[PDB]
């Protein structure tokens, strides 16, 4: 699963050999214990990351130019009625996602419209999609943070960064109303690789696979 | 109320003297008909780590620096008995000194 | 929350938690058990 | 060939629906599992015991969290006599608008459920005041449950699984468990009590932030290193004292006044502090007894083989018995379950008369539910103890290993034991029913003075010996000139005498002839249950109708219609028949307890005294009079908070009747009906495409008895709990 | 052959004497397994190192001069709050311990990060290992003593040393255990 | 399937094979009885455990013994 791991000293899962890119050994639940399932989940991760990148850059631009808050932007008035806006959005997506699904069925790439792959100028190379996957995952983490700072802080990303720069000792996640829960979660996440290490050390062989409802790895147990 | 150090020391010295000079010849005879050669003896054999824990310790069968068989374990046990008896006597003296009479009248 | 910081309960905690553990949890249990008992070999 | 029974390959070869039921029923019968050795069996039992411990700790952690979240523990702390405890909120989306309104009890907003478990009184007694402390308790118990689950996972890996001889270490396990699991555990309990609950009962808040800054006793451990332990009992709490404040209180941490608190109607906190301290000291002393790696100690086999009386009194005595108990896990399980059931019965008989929690005696339904719950738990544990003793007798019992000992001699004259048990059971039942019917008909003819009222003289004589002066017996500890009264006259006599001469509490109630008759009926129930369980245990391996019962396993249906008929011949069947008598006997004891205490709380003890003699009065004034509020839970004119109790009452009736459905009819008529249903499904349009993979077969006879007993007991327990709680809570 | 552990000549069964600081101290026999022996000698060495760091921090803080003692230093006003301290405190040392364990699984020794010998200055003598082990045991006993000072005497360790120096008889175990029940109220 | 065992107490009235409507039991020559016969169970996998041979057995205790357990599609008597 690549020489670089999700924590130092991790062992790759048996299904997660590292043939496909972006692999770091991070599979505790092992949703993708099937090649078709794994490639579908890679496609879904790429799409959620791409939409996350688009949303994050849109929020950054709108907060830089002074447009108002995005979670309150749905209550703002706009030209064209909202019902017919949803209607035309559904109508155009019933063609766009259809072409995407057919192209993924015949090719597997994440193309657009009638061009599969939609690469007109042509810099397709494995490091490019590696960088895209990394930036995409960082973008969904950023969008989750944006939603969190819209919920509890009630301010935009730029205002949250300004408050972090003004007083980083007391303006953070851990001094907020979600502070002690975040401390507990990060404590659990710090302990978590070490319990896995103890399971690997004491369970020297056998399988010790995580048997869960979402995967059929319990059949071999 | 009886002073604690003199009572505790006297009780534990009496119990240690009873254990060494009196109760020791009766000791190592009840155990000889308990863990002797032809009878029970060792409950385990010794192959694994969880099975060697029931084996006897290393410091309880070495030899007898005392002229009798009074070892460190016997010293600790009879000293515990002496501390128990001294604390019992001190507790009875304390209950008497509080004006409360435990005995039937 | 104040004086309730371990396992903070929201006000919508029963109205959300009861239908997963009466609806979704028995369904996952039923499906997992049915795939278990019917597994061949 | 399936693999859902992984422990049993043969069960996986069964193509019928019996595979799922037998796989679920023999899931943890590891001794009969395929390819299982002794050491792996013991390791699996260790892991399962850790899992049960984790489940118990998770359950009590959830109880703490639910009380801290949706309860009214602060309001109960402010006013225990007025505010009712709350167990959990009721979020049922099928509830109606009157249903939500009619369940906001205890001064709450949403629909909540009134707690009868008694944890409010217990937690107020041990010093828990704020719900923050209950939250910390819940998260700590969840953490320790996770720790126990990890430890159960820990002792299943290589280089961590203990050996077979580690489990068979008899002397050191007893030493360590007696010294630590009981001794320093009780010492830590009384230390926590003295540190927290004793100041919290006197208006002094003790917590993790300031327990190192406050002191339990003003003398400050100077009594302990000296001998002056009487300083700890110098200024106890006075009669005019409140449990929430320090009005007329004293600075004493270990006292022995005895009796009950005048306000809380419960035992004194310092009494329990000295009690657990003395128990801790005695258990730590007794835990240094058995032989370990050091040269001192006692060996169990030496004591067993030495205790053989001469002249052939017990034959070989207790020789050869150490290996019998050690090798057979069912012997240890039966002994443990017998002791656990006896202790549970003792607990039930001792919390009600001596309430250990503040304001527990005021909460009548709480005490009744606690008594009935622990009595039924004790009885089920008794039945399990006798069943597992029978399992020992059939599975692992070598007469050649222990020949001529107490076990072989008990098996030698087992017919005499069974016959004498049958004689005493028949005699008790015959005479008790004779006087009950006699007093029934005598009361029916309009002349109740002709009924046979045998006054209980032995138990009232004992009560006079224990200090009850109502009967006027000139006895020891009741007369001032007796040496028993003079001994302890200034220690705990004026508290115990004041508590036992007050009829308002539950300490040693006055007993009449009906009390004596119901006591002998209880003795009859215990005797008959003992008779059947003992006979099934002794006939578990051999009988004159079937000598080779040991070759057919513990739980087998029958031997056939030959030799006159061999239905219910197994010791498992003896257990299954004994559970009904157990249910009837505990029903009798709980009927007696509930009716006597209900008449005590209502103040009309004369009604119970003159009505418990004859069974018609028993029925009319217990099952009919107290059920008026029960069945009015959801009357068409009006509905109130007793709707769950009437619904649960009828639910218990329905499950009892389904138990009757499984109990009367037997498999063999059901197989033909299921065959006709098979022909119906297989041979119909639009449904022959859907076909079963497990063949539908009827429930096996052992399975039939088990499910009939399960529905029987579930319906019994639910309907009795519903009636008891509704009847006690409708009036008070 | 060894200086042994206590007077009586014990021929210890499992402890031959090749361990650093081996004296034969095992009256119950807890480490009969070799894997358990190596895991627990590594744990003993780490606990000794932590004990030395703890006691030296305590004496350095008391000698340098701080307004708040070591047993009350948790509840003190700092530049970073307790809520913002424990996330990175768990995270970075969980990283360190995970790297240490995943290296110790094959090396069998200690080590900060990657360079597991961790000896830029050398002098890795067995005498130094024995000195480290016994100095760690001494610091372990010292930290236990310090904790019991903070429990009973409610004072700093060097202050307790000064009290035993000024009045050796009148400040001993008997005085602070029986003669002074008012240690909570500022002695 | 079920386990059917015949002990040496058999003396050969050749009636336990008539009471079994499943052709489980067969009769082999022997020398330990007057009738020089002994019951045998070649098709022991076809037995359901109906114990009719036990009803037909006149010896005390019975020479033929049928032990339940490990049920299959033929020992359960299902035609489906
Ligand atoms: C003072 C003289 C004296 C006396 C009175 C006794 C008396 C006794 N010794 Mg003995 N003993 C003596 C001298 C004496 N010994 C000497 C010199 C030695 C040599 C050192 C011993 C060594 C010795 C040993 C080693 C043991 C005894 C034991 C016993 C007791 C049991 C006797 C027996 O065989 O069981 C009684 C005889 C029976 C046949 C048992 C019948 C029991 C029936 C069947 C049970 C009935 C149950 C019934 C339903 C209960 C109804 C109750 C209701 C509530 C339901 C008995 C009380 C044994 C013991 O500890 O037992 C307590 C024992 O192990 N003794
Ligand atoms: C409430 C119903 C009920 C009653 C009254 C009984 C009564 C009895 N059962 Mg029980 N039993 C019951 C339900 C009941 N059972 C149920 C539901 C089960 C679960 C299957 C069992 C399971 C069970 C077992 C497993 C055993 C018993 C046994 C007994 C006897 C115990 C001995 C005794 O108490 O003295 C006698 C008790 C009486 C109530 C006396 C009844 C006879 C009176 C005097 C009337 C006699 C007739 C009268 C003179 C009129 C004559 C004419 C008339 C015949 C037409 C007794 C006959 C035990 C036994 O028989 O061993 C000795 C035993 O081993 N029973
Ligand atoms: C929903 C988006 C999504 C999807 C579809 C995937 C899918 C995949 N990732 Mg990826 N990943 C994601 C988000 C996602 N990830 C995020 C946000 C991070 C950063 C934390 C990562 C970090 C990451 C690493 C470092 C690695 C992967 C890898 C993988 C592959 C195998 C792992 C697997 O089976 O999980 C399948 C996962 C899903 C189908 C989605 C998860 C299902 C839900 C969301 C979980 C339920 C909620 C749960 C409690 C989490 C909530 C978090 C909370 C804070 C909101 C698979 C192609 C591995 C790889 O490349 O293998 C080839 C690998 O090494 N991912
Ligand atoms: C700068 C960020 C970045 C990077 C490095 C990639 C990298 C990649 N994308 Mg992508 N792309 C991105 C953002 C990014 N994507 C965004 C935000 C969108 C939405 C507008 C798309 C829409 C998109 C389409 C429609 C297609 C790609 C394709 C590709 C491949 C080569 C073309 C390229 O470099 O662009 C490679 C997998 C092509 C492909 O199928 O590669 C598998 C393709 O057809 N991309
Ligand atoms: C094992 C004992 C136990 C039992 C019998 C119950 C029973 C109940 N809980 Mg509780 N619960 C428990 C432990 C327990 N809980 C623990 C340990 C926690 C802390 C994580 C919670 C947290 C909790 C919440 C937050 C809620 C309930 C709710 C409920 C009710 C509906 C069931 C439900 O949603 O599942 C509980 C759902 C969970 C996700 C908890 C699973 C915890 C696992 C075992 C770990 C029911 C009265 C709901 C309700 O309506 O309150 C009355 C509700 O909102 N429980
Ligand atoms: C802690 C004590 C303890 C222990 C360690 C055991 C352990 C054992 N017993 Mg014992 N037993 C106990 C208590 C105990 N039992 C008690 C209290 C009883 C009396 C009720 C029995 C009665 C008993 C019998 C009669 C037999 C055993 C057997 C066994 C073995 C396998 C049982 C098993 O796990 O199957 C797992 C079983 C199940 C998962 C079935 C659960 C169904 C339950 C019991 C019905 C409950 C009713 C209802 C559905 C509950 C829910 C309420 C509903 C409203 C939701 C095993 C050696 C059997 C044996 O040795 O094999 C030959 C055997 O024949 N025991
Ligand atoms: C076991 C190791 C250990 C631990 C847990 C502490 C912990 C502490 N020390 Mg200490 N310290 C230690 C070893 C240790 N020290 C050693 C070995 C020395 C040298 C002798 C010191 C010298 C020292 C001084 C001089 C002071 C502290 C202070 C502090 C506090 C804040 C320091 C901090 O994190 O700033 C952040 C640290 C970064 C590296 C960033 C905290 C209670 C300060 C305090 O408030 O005292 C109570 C203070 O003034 N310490
Ligand atoms: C019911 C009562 C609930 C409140 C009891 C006080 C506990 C409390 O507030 O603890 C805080 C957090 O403690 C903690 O977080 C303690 C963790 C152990 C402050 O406690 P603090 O850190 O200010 O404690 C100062 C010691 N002198
Ligand atoms: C092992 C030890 C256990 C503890 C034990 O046995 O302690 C023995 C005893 C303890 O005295 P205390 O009873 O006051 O100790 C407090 C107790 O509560 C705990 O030890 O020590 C002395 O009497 C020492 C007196 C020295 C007096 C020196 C006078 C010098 C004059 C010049
Ligand atoms: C089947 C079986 C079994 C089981 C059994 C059982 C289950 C039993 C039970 C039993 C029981 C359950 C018993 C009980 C007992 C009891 C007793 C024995 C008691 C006693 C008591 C006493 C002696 C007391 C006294 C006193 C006191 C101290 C105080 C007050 C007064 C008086 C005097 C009362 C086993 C496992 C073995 C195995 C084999 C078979
Ligand atoms: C060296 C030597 C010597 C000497 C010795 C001695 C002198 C000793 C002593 C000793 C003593 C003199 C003592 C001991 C002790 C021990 C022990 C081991 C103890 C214990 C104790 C205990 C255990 C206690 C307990 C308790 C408590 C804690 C509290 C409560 C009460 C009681 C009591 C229970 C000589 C010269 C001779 C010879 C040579 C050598």
């Amino acid at each position: 699963a690549g020489r670089e791991m999700w924590y130092p000293g991790a062992t790759p899962p048996p299904h997660l050999d590292g043939s496909m890119l972006g692999d770091y050994g991070f599979d505790p639940l092992r949703l993708g214990t099937n090649p078709d399932r794994l490639k579908w989940f890679r496609e879904a991760e790429l799409m959620n990351g791409r939409w996350a990148m688009a949303a994050v850059v849109g929020i950054l631009f709108t907060d830089l130019v002074g447009l108002p808050k995005w979670w309150e932007a749905g209550a703002q008035t706009y030209p064209i009625d909202n019902q017919t806006l949803l209607i035309i959005e559904i109508a155009v997506f019933s063609f766009l996602e259809s072409k995407r699904y057919e192209g993924y069925k015949k090719t597997g790439g994440t193309g657009f419209a009638f061009f599969f792959p939609f690469d007109p100028m042509g810099m397709r190379s494995q490091d490019k999609e590696l960088k895209e996957l990394k930036n995409g995952r960082l973008a969904m983490l950023a969008f989750l943070g944006f939603a969190s700072t819209a919920a509890v802080n009630g301010q935009g990303p730029i205002e949250s960064l300004q408050t972090h720069l003004a007083d980083p000792a007391h303006n953070n996640i851990f001094t907020s109303s979600v502070g002690k829960e975040s401390c507990v979660f990060v404590a659990v996440l710090s302990i978590l690789p070490m319990l896995i290490e103890a399971n690997k050390a004491l369970g020297k062989g056998q399988e010790s696979v995580p048997l869960f409802p979402w995967n059929e790895e319990w059949e071999k147990v | 109320l009886i002073a604690a150090p003199v009572a505790i020391g006297g009780s534990t010295a009496a119990l240690l003297a009873l254990g060494r000079f009196v109760f020791l010849p009766y000791q190592r005879r009840r155990t000889d008909m308990e863990v002797g050669p032809g009878r029970l003896g060792p409950k385990t054999t010794g192959d694994t780590f969880f099975d060697r824990l029931q084996k006897p310790a290393s410091f309880v069968e070495t030899k007898s620096k005392d002229p009798s068989g009074f070892g460190l374990i016997d010293v600790l046990g009879w000293g515990a008995l002496g501390h128990v008896f001294g604390y019992f006597l001190l507790a009875c003296s304390s209950l008497q000194d509080a004006g409360i009479e435990p005995f039937p009248r | 929350a104040t004086e309730g910081y371990p396992f903070v309960p929201p006000d919508w905690a029963p109205a959300l938690f009861v239908p997963l553990t009466g609806l979704v949890l028995p369904a996952v249990g039923m499906a997992w058990a049915f795939t278990y008992i019917q597994k061949e070999r | 060939t399936k693999l859902f029974p992984k422990f049993s390959q043969g069960l996986a070869q069964d193509p019928s629906t019996r595979r799922i039921w037998y796989g679920l029923a023999t899931a943890h019968d590891f001794e009969s599992h395929d390819g299982m050795t002794e050491e792996n069996l013991y390791q699996k039992i260790f892991a399962s015991h850790f899992g049960q411990l984790a489940i118990i700790f998770l359950w009590t952690s959830g109880n703490l969290f639910h009380v801290a979240w949706q309860g009214n523990f602060e309001q109960w702390v402010t006013d225990p006599i007025h505010v009712r405890p709350i167990a959990h909120a009721i979020w049922d989306p099928h509830f109606g608008q009157p249903a939500v309104e009619a369940f906001t009890r205890g001064g709450a907003s949403g629909p909540v459920n009134i707690a009868t478990s008694g944890v409010y009184q217990w937690w107020y007694t041990i010093g828990l005041r704020s719900n923050q402390e209950l939250y910390v308790s819940s998260v700590f118990l969840a953490l320790v449950s996770a720790v126990f689950l990890f430890a159960g996972w820990l002792h299943l890996q290589p280089n961590f699984q203990p050996s077979l001889s580690w489990f068979k270490d008899a002397e050191s396990r007893l030493n360590h468990h007696l010294a630590g699991l009981f001794g320093v555990s009780s010492l830590a309990w009384t230390g926590h009590l003295v540190h927290v609950a004793i100041p919290e009962s006197r208006g002094q808040h003790v917590g993790w932030d300031n327990f190192l800054s406050v002191l339990p006793h003003p003398q400050g451990l100077t009594p302990f290193w000296s001998g002056n332990w009487a300083a700890y009992a110098q200024n106890p709490d006075t009669a005019s004292h409140a449990f929430g404040t320090a009005d007329g209180s004293g600075t004493a941490i270990l006292t022995f006044l005895g009796g009950f608190h005048p306000q809380t109607q419960s035992l004194w906190l310092s009494d329990m502090a000295h009690h657990h301290l003395a128990i801790a000291v005695l258990f730590i002393v007794a835990g240094h007894m058995y032989r370990t790696n050091f040269g001192i100690g006692h060996r169990l086999e030496a004591i067993l083989e030495a205790h053989t009386p001469p002249a052939g009194g017990l034959g070989a005595g207790h020789k050869g018995l150490f290996h019998t108990v050690n090798n057979s896990l069912h012997f240890q399980l039966g002994l443990a379950l017998a002791s656990v059931g006896t202790i549970t019965s003792l607990v039930a008989q001792h919390m009600y008369s001596l309430p250990p929690y503040a304001y527990l005696a005021v909460d009548f339904t709480t005490q009744a539910s606690l008594y009935t719950h622990h009595q039924y738990i004790a009885g089920f544990i008794m039945c399990g103890a006798f069943a597992h003793g029978a399992i020992f007798f059939i599975r692992d019992y070598d007469p050649e290993q222990n020949k001529g000992n107490v076990l072989a001699r008990v098996l030698d004259h087992k017919e005499a034991i069974i016959s004498h048990l049958s004689w005493v059971s028949l005699f008790l039942g015959f005479h008790t029913l004779g006087l009950y019917v006699h007093n029934d008909v005598v009361q029916a003819f309009g002349t109740p003075e002709k009924q046979i009222l045998i006054e209980p003289v032995f138990a009232q004589w004992i009560q006079a010996a224990q200090g009850k002066s109502l009967y006027g017996f000139d006895l020891l500890l009741a007369s001032s000139s007796s040496p028993a009264y003079s001994a302890g006259q200034s220690l705990w006599l004026p508290g115990w005498l004041e508590a036992i001469n007050n009829n308002q509490n539950s300490l040693f109630l006055t007993i009449g002839p009906g009390d004596f008759l119901v006591h002998h009926a209880i003795a009859l129930g215990l005797h008959t249950t003992t008779l059947i369980l003992v006979k099934g245990a002794l006939d578990a391996r051999g009988s004159k109708l079937m000598p080779d019962k040991k070759d057919f396993g513990y739980s087998f249906p029958c031997d056939g219609p030959g030799r006159g008929g061999t239905c219910d011949i197994s010791a498992y069947d003896a257990f299954y028949l004994a559970v009904f008598w157990m249910l009837n006997t505990i029903g009798w004891v709980t009927f007696y307890w509930h009716w006597k205490h209900l008449t005590l709380w209502q103040g009309n003890v004369s009604q119970f005294d003159e009505s418990s003699t004859y069974l018609m009065g028993w029925l009319r004034d217990y099952l009919w009079l107290n059920s008026s509020q029960l069945i009015n839970g959801y009357n068409p004119f009006g509905m109130n908070s007793l709707s769950v109790w009437a619904w649960t009452f009828l639910f218990g009736h329905l499950v009892y009747a389904t138990g009757f459905m499984f109990l009367i009819s037997w498999r063999g008529y059901w197989q033909e009906l299921i065959e006709t249903l098979v022909w119906a499904h297989e041979k119909t349009p639009l449904a022959n495409l859907v076909y079963w993979k497990d063949k539908p077969v009827a429930l096996s006879i052992v399975q039939a008895r088990l499910v009939g007993l399960a529905h029987f007991s579930v319906g019994y327990i639910f309907t009795y709990a519903a009636f008891l709680i509704a009847s006690t809570a409708g009036r008070f | 052959n060894r200086p042994l552990w206590l007077p009586d000549v014990i021929p210890p069964p499992h402890l031959n004497g090749t361990l650093p600081g081996d004296s034969g101290f095992d009256p119950l026999g807890l480490g009969l397994n070799e894997e358990r022996l190596k895991w627990y000698v590594e744990a003993e060495k780490m606990n000794g190192r932590w004990a030395m760091m703890a006691v030296t921090g305590i004496m350095g803080q008391e000698l340098l001069g701080v307004p708040v003692k070591w047993f009350e230093a948790g509840a003190a006003e700092y530049d970073l709050p307790v809520q913002a301290q424990v996330p990175i405190l768990f995270l970075v040392m969980g990283f360190l311990e995970t790297k240490r364990f995943q290296g110790f699984r094959e090396t069998g020794t200690s080590g900060f990060i990657n360079s597991y010998p961790f000896d830029p200055v050398g002098l890795n003598s067995p005498k130094h290992a024995v000195n480290e082990v016994k100095n760690g045991r001494l610091a372990m006993v010292a930290f236990v003593g310090f904790a019991v000072q903070a429990l009973v005497t409610r004072t700093q360790p060097i202050e307790g040393l000064q009290k035993h120096l000024a009045d050796p008889f009148g400040k001993n175990i008997t005085y602070y255990l029986t003669h002074t029940p008012e240690v909570i109220a500022g002695t | 399937a079920h386990v059917v065992k015949i002990y040496d107490t058999c003396i050969g009235c050749t009636q336990c094979v008539r009471a079994c409507p499943l052709d489980v039991l067969e009769m082999v020559p022997w020398d330990g009885c007057k009738a020089a016969q002994m019951a045998s169970s070649p098709r022991t996998e076809d037995c359901v455990g109906c114990k009719r041979c036990e009803t037909a057995c006149p010896t005390d205790f019975l020479s033929v013994r049928v032990y339940l357990g490990n049920e299959s599609t033929r020992s359960l008597g299902l035609a489906y």
